[PDB]
RNA sequence: CUGGGUUUGACAUGCACAGGACGCCGGCAGAGAUGUCGGUUCCCUUGUGGCCUGUGUGCAGGUGGUGCAUGGCUGUCGUCAGCUCGUGUCGUGAGAUGUUGGGUUAAGUCCCGCAACGAGCGCAACCCUUGUCUCAUGUUGCCAGCACGUUAUGGUGGGGACUCGUGAGAGACUGCCGGGGUCAACUCGGAGGAAGGUGGGGAUGACGUCAAGUCAUCAUGCCCCUUAUGUCCAGGGCUUCACACAUGCUACAAUGGCCGGUACAAAGGGCUGCGAUGCCGUGAGGUGGAGCGAAUCCUUUCAAAGCCGGUCUCAGUUCGGAUCGGGGUCUGCAACUCGACCCCGUGAAGUCGGAGUCGCUAGUAAUCGCAGAUCAGCAACGCUGCGGUGAAUACGUUCCCG
């Protein structure tokens, strides 16, 4: 089998593809009763489409870390790492539309005299 | 308040003072120190000379404090407006 | 902004509708994050727009925004030491982002009891140019016509 | 502070070793319990019998050597100033100034 | 019955060098190993404030990282428990034997 | 106009006539004072020449107007404080008349940084 | 607040803990018996130089390692000294205490020994010139010593104006984090009050 | 602050005279400090040592004054790019040059010129964290392939496969290509890559300035108190309120309130501490104590915003929660002045806020929850961190500030 990994800001997505239909399992549930948003799984699903792969891969996924935006973005880079092993010479496509990068945004650092990571406390000059 | 297992709370100095006072039925003004003394049923004719902070002031007991602390009627800031 | 140009945010098409519009309709709506809820609000007013017109709602909605588009816009200028009023042409993306911050904020002062109907309204009106943003439009045309005599500098 | 202070702070915890070990947590034990009869046992009456400087309510956390009443930290038993100077120096084993 | 053996010391150099220094003398003395399994480290982190008076704004962080080991032997005979307690280590590094 | 004076130690007097002088300014600004501070001090050293320090502090309809002087005694403090500030609301004012010899003048003649630039053909003059 | 020290700033990379031992309950009063250890070091020996001391734990037995300039000072030929140190440092309810006296191999290279020595200097009568230049030329005369800067503010010459005054020879890159800065401070006596002497040492760099 | 005590003193160390007790354990008086009464009484070894007594005597003791006498520490201009030195040269001299000119950069960064040639502190780099991969690595952490499971699940035997944890290493160097460039710095675009041009964020703050702050962390010169400005105790105060200023939280609602169901985090803490199951309350909580010095157990298996369903229908309201009445819980010797929380009732102002003004350029602002230090309890809506959802805009330096 093949195995890949997806991380983004906090959240960890294994994914573990087979070729079967276009049954999706994270973690026991379906894409329907997971991501109940319709943005959520366009963003799944768009490897999938530029590669025009869709519904001949069973998808068996472990979620854990972050929220549900974190780990959707996550899962897409699993699928397209996935995509990258099954079918080497698809990687234009894929790279060329992103889904091959890792995205290195995460929480910036709060900091001492400030409220939040920028936000600096209310001044008064008067 | 206090819990109400603990029961309330008299300071044993006072609580003597007024088992002697009430032993021969007779009243005279107690002078004291501990403001955060409740009142008991046992004070209901005795008078307190409750500390403030520089003198005593006389408190006469009556059945409608009972309960209370001989704090609050020993009133310690004074103020009279600006 | 002293150094140069800063780069624009792709935003993505929207799944459901295919457009960029709505989506920056969306992102105009967009309140504290809530991003769900307000693409609840776009397509609720989406879809009360096809059911009162009967066609397709993208269509009626870039109607409305070609009708509340600005074209002449003033801002003050400083030349030698004194401020008036210049009228000043609009580049198209800014005349979209005018046109959509004022169709979501005249909405947000209608008074149809929830913001979807608000919105639905506002678009439909404005589709057949009667909304506040049209108004609005003429307003800002007006004012740049009247100051016609700084237009050259 | 004052060498009078961080001497009192010492004699209360020498007290609070003798009497509160067992003296002052027997009466609480007592009233723990509604079933045991606390009324007539007097163990409130009893245990303010007992020293204030018994409790350990009236402890207070010092600077070991400087005295320092404020700005403590329980794990070196140390002020904010002494800890500063002192880690710089690599005086307390692995402690270092951080990044992240 | 096999017996837990745990390191935890401040510095990590000096805890590899215990845990491959144990490895080797329990082999020695003709023992199995599984190895030096590492552990999440533990990190305790403090703030103060740099000035001894005011200036509240400027403050300075501190950790202390506690780094761990695990060593699990078997086969328990008594060559290599007089080996485990007849060995020197530094004193930054402690030992648990269970 | 209303001046709070927060003083410190011993300065009896000095309260009353640094709000009477102080106060006497609003006529002076051109513009309403949203908040008026004046703070006296005393250096607790005999050897400062100069003890006595006063401090002044005005919102002229948010610009900030202030000033520091040092005396011998309050009245004196308090005086050139009034006078300083005085100057520095002089310089402040910022109306019309206050700007009128540095707006730019004439046509060819003189040049100021804001002055209007020269329009200039595409071709040369010749 | 212009300087960390510079000790503190490489306590991880370069320098090493003048204190080794590892404690989970016991830390609080390792910390006490450890400052009590070398505040009474600290008082008891001033003649010979007092560069470093340091502590390592181990249960019971308790060994304490100190570097001096003048190691016979601060040792008795019958044991006198040694005797003093042992019985107050079981006062010191160490337990088992047990002693490494050692000597520096260059003191003029050493910033603390430098330091002390200015700043004794300065105490009785020298100006304070005379003190830096001294100390600078001395250090540089060392093969490994690759820069020196001496610094004490103060009243200097028992002036009612307090000033800073420093002089620096070849290479200080403080800011450079692999450069071993030796770095010494001590407090100079003086009549007219306490004279503060820094000295930075610059030797080269260490690369693990 | 009021009042009550005490003086080689609350606490040190040294000179003396007298000792065998100091010290505790209980009773009484007192608000307590304290005083008094009852019981127990040193080991050395003949010289006296440890204890204290008093008598004393040096002395202790001061959060008493001066941060314009100071050390140390810190803020600030400002993480701005600048500040200097040696030799040489010019000038009677203060001084100048170098450090200026052209170009370039985030940078006194670099290149070309140049009576300057070099150097130092600054810039940058070396350090931490974060984004990719490789090797090592399997417990308390994973579980893909195997077996046992019973509803309760990696729960259990087992396995390195994938995460993950933590060690080592690779990887970004204008390295390459094309074009501008003095063929120089440098710059624009492209390929490869996880990442492209100091990748993101930290730590790091030059000479100095402002007699900036701190004799109340500490130390300290000088002055002052010393039957008191030292020291012990009880009560009170630091919480006083006709107002003014400043920083925040909660709102003024339908992008919402309430009810029910339901899904996803990170980080951190825990021994006389975390404290589970269970039982009792409506709820703070009570009883009880499993397991845990903890990748194991507990903080619930961890969240809230989110999603789904129902209801409310634009009102000073099912908004808002202040204030007030009653009843309780917990901590603590003790919640009157003056704690937090829980229940029932009460239901104020408030309809988006004048002049003016503040923060923020991307995982940022906005919004949501979680944790820690201090800590018996808490005034925490504060501070320090952690993650969830996540925008708009930048045409361009005329104006405002530095």
């Amino acid at each position: 089998p093949i195995q890949t990994v997806g991380r983004r800001k906090e959240a960890v997505v294994r994914v573990r593809l087979v070729p079967g239909t276009g049954q999706f399992n994270l973690d026991g549930r379906t894409l329907e009763n997971y991501f109940p948003n319709k943005v959520h799984q366009q963003l799944i699903k768009a490897p999938l489409v530029t590669v025009d792969r869709v519904d001949q891969f069973d998808i068996y996924a472990h979620l854990d870390g972050g929220g549900p935006s974190g780990q959707a973005g996550a899962l897409r880079l699993a699928i397209a790492r996935a995509l990258i092993l099954v079918q080497p010479e698809d990687r234009p496509a894929l790279k060329k539309a992103g889904f091959l990068t890792r995205d290195p945004r995460a929480i910036e650092r709060k900091k001492y005299g400030l409220k939040k990571a920028r936000k600096a406390p209310q001044y008064s000059k008067r | 308040p206090r819990s109400l297992k603990k029961g309330p709370f008299v300071d044993d100095h006072l609580l003597k003072k007024v088992d002697v006072q009430n032993e021969k039925n007779t009243k005279q003004v107690i002078k004291t120190w501990s403001r955060r003394s409740t009142i008991i049923p046992d004070f209901i004719g005795h008078t307190f000379a409750v500390h403030d902070g520089r003198k005593h002031v006389p408190v006469f007991v009556t059945e409608a404090m009972v309960g209370h602390k001989l704090g609050e009627f020993a009133p310690t800031r004074t103020f009279k407006g600006h | 902004p002293r150094k140069g140009p800063a780069p624009k945010r792709p935003l993505v098409n929207d799944p459901v509708y295919g457009s960029q519009l709505v989506t920056q309709l969306v992102n105009k709506v967009l309140l504290e994050g809530k991003k769900s809820l307000a693409e609840r609000i776009v397509y609720g007013a989406l879809e009360q727009a096809r059911e009162k017109t009967g066609t397709d709602p993208v269509v009626t909605l870039k109607r409305a925004l070609d009708n509340v588009k600005p074209a002449l816009e003033v801002r003050s200028r400083r030349v030698g030491g004194a401020t008036y009023q210049v009228p000043v042409e609009v580049r198209p993306d800014r005349s979209t982002t005018l046109a959509l911050r004022w169709l979501v904020n005249f909405s947000r002062q209608r008074r149809e009891k929830t913001m979807v109907e608000r919105l639905a309204n506002e678009i439909l009106d404005a589709s057949n140019g009667l909304g506040a943003s049209v108004k609005r439009r003429e307003d800002t045309h007006k004012m740049a016509e009247a100051n016609r005599a700084f237009a050259h500098y | 502070a004052k060498k009078s202070k961080i001497v009192k702070n010492e004699q209360r915890r020498e007290l609070v070793q003798r009497y509160a070990e067992r003296r002052a947590e027997l009466k609480r034990t007592i009233r723990d319990p509604a079933s045991s009869p606390e009324r007539r046992a007097a163990a409130v009456s009893a245990l303010q019998r007992l020293p204030r400087d018994s409790s350990p309510v009236r402890l207070r956390n010092r600077d070991v050597v400087d005295g320092r009443p404020r700005g403590h930290l329980r794990k070196f038993g140390l002020s904010r100033v002494r800890v500063r100077e002192m880690a710089h120096r690599g005086e307390l084993p692995g402690v270092r100034k951080a990044s992240w | 019955q096999k017996i837990r053996i745990r390191l935890k010391a401040y510095d990590h150099e000096a805890i590899d060098a215990s845990a491959r220094k144990i490895v080797e003398t329990v082999t020695r003395t003709g023992a199995s190993v599984v190895g030096p399994v590492p552990l999440p480290t533990e990190k305790n982190v403090y703030c103060v404030i740099r000035s001894p008076h005011k200036y509240k704004d400027s403050r300075e962080h501190f950790e202390m990282r506690t780094h761990k080991r695990l060593i699990d032997i078997l086969d328990p005979t008594p060559k290599t428990v007089d080996a485990l307690m007849r060995i020197d280590l530094p004193a930054s590094v402690d030992v648990n034997i269970q | 106009m209303d001046v709070d004076v927060s003083t410190d130690g011993e300065l009896p007097g000095a309260a009353e006539y640094a709000r009477e002088k102080i106060g006497r300014l609003s006529r002076r600004a051109h513009r309403p004072v949203l908040h008026a501070r004046v703070r006296l001090t005393r250096h607790g050293d005999p050897a400062v020449e100069r003890p006595v320090i006063a401090q002044a502090n005005l919102d002229v309809n948010g610009r900030q107007v202030r000033a520091q002087v040092e005396g011998v005694n309050a009245r004196e403090a308090v005086d050139r404080l009034e006078a300083r500030l005085r100057s520095r609301l002089e310089r402040i004012a910022e109306h019309w008349e206050a700007r009128r010899g540095g707006v730019p003048a004439e046509a060819g003649r003189e040049w100021r940084h804001e002055s209007e630039p020269a329009r200039r053909p595409g071709y040369f003059p010749r | 607040g212009q300087k960390i020290n510079p000790h503190g700033f490489r306590l991880g990379i370069t320098t090493e803990w003048k204190s080794r031992w590892y404690a989970d309950k016991q830390y609080k009063d390792y910390v006490k018996e450890d400052v009590a250890i070398r505040k009474l070091l600290a008082t008891g020996l001033e003649r010979a130089g007092i560069a470093d001391v340091e502590i390592e734990r181990t249960r019971d037995r308790v060994r304490v390692d100190i570097h001096t300039a003048r190691p016979g000072i601060v040792i008795g030929r019958r044991g006198t000294e040694a005797d003093r140190i042992r019985a107050d440092l079981e006062k010191l309810t160490g337990k088992q205490v047990q002693l490494n006296i050692l000597e520096v191999k260059n003191p003029e290279s050493q910033a603390q020994l430098v330091a002390q020595g200015v700043a004794e200097q300065l105490s009785n009568r020298v100006a304070f010139r005379r003190a830096m230049r001294k100390a600078i030329q001395s250090a540089m005369r060392q093969p490994n010593v690759k820069g020196i800067r001496v610094q004490c503010s103060g009243r200097l010459g028992g002036a009612e104006m307090s000033r800073s005054e420093f002089y620096r020879e070849g290479r200080v890159p403080l800011h450079t984090l692999r450069a071993d800065i030796d770095y010494g401070l001590y407090e100079a006596k003086t009549t007219f009050g306490r004279i503060g002497v820094k000295v930075w040492i610059y030797k080269g760099d260490i690369v693990g």
